[PDB]
C-alpha cells in the first residue's frame, strides 16, 4: 500500500495489515436473543401460549 | 369469571397457505379447549402485507 | 382538555412487588399493559386501526 512514494518513481511498498475476517465465537451476534423489535417463538397447537 | 390461568385474545397462525397468483389461502386450527367459550363475533383476521 | 394522552408505551403493574396483574397469562403481553408499539419494531400483529 506505497508505504511511502515521490511523484512516480522511488517509492517503498510494505505489505498491508493482517485482517482476519470469520464469525464470532459460538456464532454470537448471528440470532437476535433480548430484542422487543425480533423475538422468536417455540409454541404447541394451543396456539396462543408462547 | 374463573381465576385459573387463561388467555384473553388467541393469536393463531395459520397451519399451511397457498400462495397463488389469483388467491391466497389460510387453514387455521381453532382449539376451543374444555371449559372454554368462544363467540365468533369477535373472530377476525389480522392480514399484513405490501 | 387532555392532549398528551398518546406518549405511553407501556404500563406495568406488580402488587407487593412480585404478584402481577393481572397475571393469570390475561393479556398477549403478559407481564405488562403495553400502550403503543411503533412499527418497524412490530412482528406479531399488536396494532389496531392501521
Amino acid at each position: 500500500h506505497f508505504a511511502d512514494f515521490v511523484d512516480d518513481r522511488r517509492a517503498t511498498a510494505a505489505g498491508n495489515r493482517p485482517n482476519y475476517i470469520g464469525f464470532r465465537d459460538n456464532f454470537i451476534g448471528m440470532m437476535y436473543y433480548n430484542s422487543g423489535s425480533n423475538t422468536g417463538s417455540f409454541s404447541s397447537q394451543t396456539q396462543q401460549l408462547n | 369469571t374463573t381465576d385459573r390461568s387463561q388467555k384473553l385474545q388467541l393469536r393463531v397462525v395459520p397451519i399451511q397457505t397457498e400462495d397463488n397468483v389469483n388467491y391466497y389461502k389460510a387453514r387455521f386450527t381453532l382449539n376451543v379447549g374444555d371449559n372454554r367459550l368462544v363467540d365468533l363475533g369477535s373472530s377476525y383476521f389480522d392480514i399484513k402485507g405490501t | 382538555t387532555f392532549y398528551l394522552s398518546h406518549t405511553f408505551q407501556r404500563c406495568s403493574i406488580q402488587w407487593d412487588s412480585s404478584v402481577p396483574w393481572p397475571g393469570n397469562d390475561r393479556m398477549l403481553t403478559p407481564n405488562w399493559f403495553e400502550i403503543k408499539r411503533p412499527i418497524n419494531q412490530d412482528a406479531e400483529g399488536n396494532d389496531t386501526m392501521q
